[PDB]
């Protein structure tokens, strides 16, 4: 019957937050504070529009937007980040409960000098 | 004798559930919920002959999502063109199919 | 049996019918008809006899047989269909698997071969409380899905059902098996009609209920389950003899009795689809059916057969036996022809 | 042939079902028919179903743990057969088996076969999904749900266990 | 005296310690120093890929950080 | 997987110690070390006669009672439902039925054994 | 009432027991001050996403900011 | 590497069976005043080899009455059963992580009374007979009170794993909030694997040996192996459901050492039950658990469930 | 459809064919009634987990639950014919026939 009309893959071809899962719990809050604005556009027009193929824009601004962040946290509060991210890593369930100290000295660090 | 007293006293029992797309718990869709939506939307109060007669498209599309088997016979036979063309010689794979291709995450 | 008990069983029973009746919902069918079920199986063993435990086990078998090909055809039809309306069905298979359930349920031929033990076997109440309640549920059911309905097989169904009622109850001496014959006849009659007009198989089915009812009231009143005993029945009582004599002239289908409005009918909502021929041959058997309900009433009221001489004790005691709205029941089986409109109600 | 293991479990679950539907006797026909519910919930649990699986299993184990104790109280015979003691039970057992084995001649050929409806060949995985469902599952809540959504539901099928007990209580008196 | 099966349990006691020490052992081996990533759901699962394919070794244990990225 | 590997292992070292036991030692049988045991003599007919067991309303209530553990069951997770007066309302209704059947069963002699 | 409660008491006191738990579960959290609490709690679960809405322009009471006082907030939790 | 550690979990736990028999033979000599097994080895180590080489040098002696199959295959499939539930055990970190164990335990532990009534069939006696319907009575008293019981306790640790039982302990035991169910399971648990006074399957005064009375040497140890394994099994299991320890993810040492000292404290206080009181009847097992249990445990199940409720302590069910 | 839908399925009319041909025993066919229930379950509930159905999730076990509500009613049956007859033989089983 119909005819399905797929993007190039060249559109596709965008760098990516190669990190992993710990990595991304351990800054989510700040992440998910900071970076509000181009993650609810994105959410909301793919709620609204329901098709992959006509919501690549917001997604690709959602991705720059997140590695912008974490360079940010790069420049400024690498070691203690590596420290949080870690111990977080070490917990098989990645509990936020046997994390207390480095999250605080994460989160002293973070609004100290950011 | 249907005697529908669900809408006699105005009390639901068993309309919750009798439709794929009804009200879910933390509001899970399922396979097929545009489709539900569509055939239901489409065949609302025109009767069940003209529901037949005239809004078969989108119930064709809804079975076509539930039973996938129009998917099912398109691989089937490129599956078996490819079978055919390894066997035969004239087919080598892409690394990417082939395991080392590393994804985009 | 334990009245609080047989009130819940009971209660039960009405309710399981009753959710049939109302559920717009497959597996709420399902779940009234278990209900039904599993309430009606102590009904027939209220005396606990051999007999009783044989037919629970035959209905019980047949029952479930069907019970497990309608939950196969429910499942057919939301693999194939994606939800539980009950409405028209979109598989043919699933029809067939229902049709059969349904069938099976009902006792129609050549699913018949369990009616009449099932019916010899349990009281008379029993047998009216089977033949009478069970015969509403299907009849939902197969009012539900009336568009889905394959006319070869139910018409098929329909005839082989009035046939063999007719010939089963030609070679007969025990009243139930009279009874549950008389029931096939009439259940071929009622469902060679459903695809025409529903509202025709809610009359004859009304009117079936109304008859059988009066003729297991009359039953349950003489305390009589033979031939013979029926017939001893004129020393007892004349009135008894002019009630069997009419009623069974009504089941008949005799002009001007109540019996002949809704058979006829069934014509006049066949010949309108120019089917003329199927209306003929089950008039046939009709025929046949009047004429052992005709032997049955030169056996009990138009010949006076010999009696003994206990009787004469019989004589000095009244009937203090219950009789549940026995002329009411009598009069509408008499003569409900001069009010033939009235079907117009079930609309 | 590793990604058929759900075609190996439903063999199997063909298998036993051929097996115990011969009817031997009551005991072995409980054997078969609990290799097949095993494999049939091993099925249950390779498509995600852990809850229905192990319900079934438990609820299975139950019932002809029941059926075991009537068999032992009851229904036995001086000599049960336990499958080539008697001639029409290998009869319909090996029957059972080479059909079983021709649809799957049938279906590992030309991976199409027409019985009924039409049916094919490859693994179910295939219709499974490509989308995650966070941080539970979707069962469970069909479960839970089972007590707020479900009110008629649990109503007819509690009222129908109590009057399931009482028709029970009622048939063996005797008197 | 009665002390004379206190040697005997004490084996038992070895007897149930050797099994389940061990596999908190072999957490420490297979999984790079860290524990098995318990997975219980569809996004704790998605994750363990996710960090699967993003490894490039095949292995979700090889955890990266920020410093992959520039 | 792992479970299957886990049941394969423990079927192969569960079917390994009856094959040692049974084809390593040496083997010597008359017709009297098979004979069944009757604490030393011959056994009056077969154990194949039907038991006049007493308890088969029990099994059958514990079958029904084991439903109603099916019904109970997923309790836990209506936990975190929304609307929590229903679930309170009809777990207890779900328990009272139980109840109700066990109540039923202590009156009418149920729990009780034959002759 | 007080002799056939002795007499129960006597004669099996699991019943009496039994009963008295039954009770108490039947009408202690009909009393309980505290099940609203269990209801916003379960209400305030975040399980599925909170996907944002439209703008006409006309709205008081949703933020642009997670951060922002406008919207509701869950301090009645954290102190409890 | 799962080999290793599924042989690593296999093994020992026999070893554990063979000095439980040991440890058994010793304590229980010693309550009634008599010393035990010493002769062997030094304070009698070398007992349970002697055992069990002696079981597996014996003449296996299969009936002619008895049907081959199920004979052969109920104490295979007994020892499998006794040994294929360990799994879901965290000990600290189980073999297997599965989101519903206690449904695996309680599907798995219904299956284990199978073995016994095809051994109590495969053998054509009146004994055997006798046997497999004491335990089919056992198991319609036990079932329907223990299924009660895990529910009650498992509604306040919020989902059916086994791995989140070890985080609900971190502040208190549920044996203090859960006491009345304690005893309860501990009776269950009592009844369940057939230990005296709920033995009723291997009586010595009212049969001679009941289910496996035709059962030989060799297959009768796997009979042996898998009831102690369960004993052993399920006393762990008890322990780590009330009486659960401090977890520590940098150093599983201390909730070893601390569950090991604990399940077996607890097999100590089962062999100190086992031999201190006559054996019940069977008539009176259902007589007690039909009549006493089951109400309790109902209304204890409506008070758990309404409890939560009522102090506003839904537990997570992640 | 697909391959397990037709295994489950001929399953269920192999077991079909089970009960619809007796083997003089009630029990027997009351097991293949049970096994044509068995894979009415196992269908309804791989059909649905297909169809991420959830709210229907209720339907299998319910299904389940009321199989048993009538299977235990069979036994019931079976003991009484028991308590007339010595063995549970359907060819025993003529007695209504005039
Ligand atoms: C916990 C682990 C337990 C593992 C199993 C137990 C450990 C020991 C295993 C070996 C035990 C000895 C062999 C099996 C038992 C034999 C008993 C016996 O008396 O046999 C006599 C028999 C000889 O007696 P026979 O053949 O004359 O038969 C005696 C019976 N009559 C005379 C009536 C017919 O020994 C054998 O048949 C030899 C067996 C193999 C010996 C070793 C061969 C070389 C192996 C390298
Ligand atoms: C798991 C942790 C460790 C547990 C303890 C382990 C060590 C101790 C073991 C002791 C020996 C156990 C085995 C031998 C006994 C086996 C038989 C047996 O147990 O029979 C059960 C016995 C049988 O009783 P019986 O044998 O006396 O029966 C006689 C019955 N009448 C009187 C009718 C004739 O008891 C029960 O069935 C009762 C169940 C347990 C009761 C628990 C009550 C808890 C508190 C409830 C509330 C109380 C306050 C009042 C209400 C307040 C309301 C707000």
């Amino acid at each position: 019957p119909g005819i399905v009309e797929l993007p190039s893959l060249e559109d596709l071809k965008v760098q990516e937050v190669k990190v992993s899962s710990s990595v991304l719990k351990a800054a989510a809050h700040h992440y998910g504070a900071q970076c509000d604005k181009p993650n609810k556009e994105f959410m909301l027009c793919r709620w609204e529009e329901k098709d992959p193929r006509r919501c690549l824009e917001e997604g690709k601004l959602v991705n720059q937007c997140a590695l912008e962040f974490f360079r940010q946290i790069k420049r400024h509060c690498a070691e203690p980040f590596t420290e949080y991210w870690t111990c977080i890593d070490y917990s098989g369930l990645q509990l936020f409960r046997r994390c207390r100290k480095e999250q605080a000295q994460f989160d002293k660090c973070v609004l100290d000098k950011l | 004798p249907f005697f529908d007293v669900q809408k006699k006293l105005g009390v639901d029992l068993d309309h919750w559930m009798t439709i794929q797309s009804a009200e879910q718990p933390h509001r899970i869709p399922a396979r097929c919920h545009a489709f539900e939506k569509e055939w239901i939307e489409c065949a609302h109060g025109i009767g069940s002959i003209r529901a037949e007669k005239e809004c078969k498209i989108e119930f064709e599309d809804f079975r076509e999502c539930l039973l996938r088997q129009k998917t099912m016979k398109r691989l089937n036979a490129i599956k078996r063109q490819r079978d055919k063309l390894i066997k035969e010689g004239k087919y080598t794979p892409p690394p990417h199919h082939s395991g080392q291709e590393d994804l985009r995450p | 049996m334990n009245p609080i008990i047989l009130i819940i069983i009971l209660m039960t029973v009405m309710l399981g019918t009753i959710i049939v009746m109302i559920s717009t919902h497959w597996l709420l069918i399902w779940i009234g008809f278990e209900m039904n079920m599993l309430a009606i199986i102590p009904i027939m063993m209220k005396k606990h006899n051999p007999r009783a435990t044989e037919a629970s086990t035959k209905y019980f078998l047949t029952q479930s047989t069907a019970s497990m090909l309608l939950m196969m055809a429910i499942i057919i039809n939301l693999m194939f269909s994606g939800q539980w309306t009950v409405m028209k069905l979109f598989n043919p298979m699933a029809s067939m698997l229902m049709t059969m359930a349904l069938a099976m349920k009902l006792g129609m031929a050549p699913f018949h071969f369990w009616v009449p033990e099932v019916t010899q076997g349990i009281p008379l109440s029993s047998g009216l409380i089977l033949l009478t309640w069970q015969k509403l549920a299907p009849m939902s059911v197969l009012y539900q899905i009336l568009p889905s309905i394959n006319l070869d097989l139910i018409l098929t169904l329909s005839i082989l059902s009035i046939t063999i009622g007719g010939w089963g109850g030609l070679n007969q001496t025990q009243l139930r098996k009279i009874m549950a014959y008389s029931s096939i006849a009439h259940m071929g009659w009622m469902t060679a009609v459903l695809l025409y007009n529903p509202t025709m198989t809610l009359l004859n089915l009304i009117i079936y209920i109304i008859m059988t009812s009066t003729m297991f009231t009359l039953f349950m009143a003489n305390s009589t389950t033979t031939t013979l005993s029926l017939s001893h029945t004129w020393n007892k009582a004349p009135i008894m003899t002019i009630l069997v004599l009419i009623t069974l002239l009504s089941m008949g289908g005799l002009p001007p009795l109540s019996g002949f409005m809704p058979k006829w009918m069934i014509i006049q909502e066949m010949t309108k689809n120019d089917s003329i021929i199927l209306p003929t041959l089950m008039a046939i058997t009709a025929l046949l059916n009047l004429y052992f309900y005709m032997r049955l009433t030169y056996s009990t009221a138009l010949t006076m057969f010999p009696s003994t001489n206990n009787m004469k004790m019989k004589w000095q005691f009244p009937t203090t036996k219950r009789m549940t709205l026995l002329p009411t029941m009598t009069v509408l089986s008499t003569m409900l022809l001069p009010l033939t409109p009235i079907l117009s109600i079930l609309e | 042939m590793m990604t058929y293991i759900v075609f190996i479990l439903s063999i199997i679950f063909v298998m036993g079902f051929v097996g115990f539907s011969s009817k031997p006797s009551p005991i072995y026909g409980g054997l078969g028919l609990i290799v097949s519910g095993g494999v049939g919930c091993g099925i249950v649990l390779n498509f995600g179903g852990s809850f229905l699986g192990l319900m079934v299993f438990l609820i299975y184990l139950g019932g002809m743990m029941v059926v075991f104790g009537y068999t032992t109280a009851m229904a036995t015979e001086q000599y049960p057969e336990v499958w080539v003691s008697n001639k029409v039970v290998l009869g319909t057992f090996i029957t059972g088996l080479l059909m079983e084995f021709l649809m799957v001649y049938y279906v590992l050929k030309d991976k199409e076969v027409e019985i009924v409806f039409k049916f094919n060949g490859m693994g179910d995985w295939v219709i499974y999904d490509t989308g995650d469902s966070g941080f539970f599952s979707e069962e469970a809540m069909g479960i839970a749900a089972l007590y707020s959504y479900g009110t008629w539901l649990v109503i007819v099928t509690g009222w129908s266990l109590l009057i399931g007990v009482v028709v029970i209580m009622e048939i063996t008196r005797g008197n | 005296m009665w002390f004379e099966v206190l040697p005997g349990i004490a084996v038992m006691g070895v007897c149930l310690f050797i099994p389940g020490m061990a596999t908190a052992r072999i957490h420490r081996f297979s999984n790079g120093g860290r524990e098995k990533r318990v997975a219980h759901y569809s996004y704790q699962w998605y994750l363990m890929e996710r960090d699967r394919r993003v490894s490039g070794v095949n292995r979700y244990y090889v955890s990266k950080g920020l410093e992959n990225i520039d | 997987m792992n479970l299957m590997i886990t049941l394969l292992t423990n079927f192969t070292l569960a079917t390994l110690l009856v094959t040692i036991a049974f084809w390593l030692p040496q083997l010597n049988v008359y017709s009297e070390k098979t004979s069944p045991y009757e604490c030393g003599f011959d056994p009056m007919g077969s154990a194949r006669l039907p038991f006049s067991m007493k308890f088969f309303l029990v099994a059958i209530t514990f079958l029904l009672f084991d439903l109603e553990i099916a019904l109970l069951l997923p309790l836990p997770w209506a936990s975190q439902t929304t609307n929590l007066n229903t679930m309170l309302t009809m777990a207890l209704l779900l328990i009272f039925l139980l109840a109700v059947s066990l109540a039923y069963e202590w009156t009418q002699k149920g729990l009780e054994w034959t002759e | 009432v007080a002799a056939f409660l002795k007499n129960v008491w006597a004669k099996e006191p699991v019943l009496v027991a039994s009963f008295a738990i039954a009770g108490l579960a039947v009408i202690l959290p009909t009393l309980s001050p505290y099940t609203k609490y269990s209801l916003m709690i379960n209400r305030a679960t975040p399980y599925n996403y909170p996907v944002p809405l439209r703008d006409d322009g006309n709205m008081p009471d949703v933020p642009s900011h997670p951060q922002d006082p406008q919207g509701p907030s869950l301090e009645w939790l954290k102190r409890l | 590497m799962f080999m290793i550690n599924v042989l690593t979990l296999i093994i020992p736990i026999l070893l554990a069976v063979a000095f439980l028999t040991l440890v058994e033979r010793k304590v229980l000599g010693y309550m009634q005043f008599r010393k035990g097994p010493n002769v062997v080895g030094p304070y009698g180590l070398l007992q349970p080899i002697a055992d069990a080489i002696k079981l597996f040098i014996k003449e296996p002696l299969r009936p002619a009455t008895s049907s081959i199959s199920m004979f052969i295959l109920a104490p295979i499939l007994a020892l499998t059963l006794a040994l294929t539930m360990w799994i879901p055990l965290p000990m600290p970190y189980p073999l297997i992580n599965m989101n519903l164990g206690v449904l695996f335990m309680l599907a798995m532990s219904s299956l284990a009374v199978y073995s016994i009534l095809w051994s109590g069939w495969a053998s054509n006696s009146k004994y055997a007979l006798i046997g497999a319907l004491r335990a089919v009575a056992q198991t319609i008293s036990y079932e329907v009170t223990l299924a009660i019981i895990l529910l009650s306790v498992l509604l306040m640790n919020g989902s059916f794993t086994l791995s989140t039982l070890i985080i609900t302990q971190e502040q208190v035991w549920l044996i203090f909030p859960a006491w009345p169910l304690a005893m309860m399971w501990f009776i269950s648990t009592l009844a369940e694997t057939n230990r005296a006074p709920f033995d009723l399957t291997e009586g010595e005064s009212e049969l001679v040996s009941g289910f496996n009375v035709e059962y030989a040497a060799g297959p009768f140890a796997l009979f042996f192996m898998a009831e102690y394994a369960n004993i052993i099994m399920m006393n762990i299991f008890t322990t780590t459901l009330f009486l659960g320890a401090f977890h520590n993810p940098y150093m599983p040492e201390l909730y070893t050492i601390n569950f090991t000292i604990k399940s077996l404290l607890l097999s100590i206080t089962f062999l100190w039950i086992r031999a201190s009181y006559p054996r019940f009847r069977y008539d009176q097992l259902m007589h007690l658990l039909w009549k006493n249990f089951l109400p309790l445990t109902l209304a204890l199940c409506m008070w758990h469930v309404s409890l939560p409720i009522l102090l506003s302590s839904i537990p997570p069910q992640t | 459809m697909s391959l397990v839908y037709m295994n489950i399925m001929m399953a269920f009319t192999v077991s079909l064919t089970g009960l619809l041909m007796y083997r003089s025993h009630l029990m027997s066919s009351l097991l293949c009634l049970e096994g044509m229930m068995l894979s009415l379950f196992i269908l309804a509930t791989l059909m649905i987990l297909n169809s991420h159905f959830t709210l229907a999730s209720m339907m299998p076990i319910i299904l389940l639950v009321f199989a048993a509500c009538e299977a235990a009613l069979g036994l019931s049956l079976l003991v009484m014919v028991s308590n007339t007859y010595g063995t549970d033989y359907v060819q025993n089983l003529n007695l209504l026939q005039c």
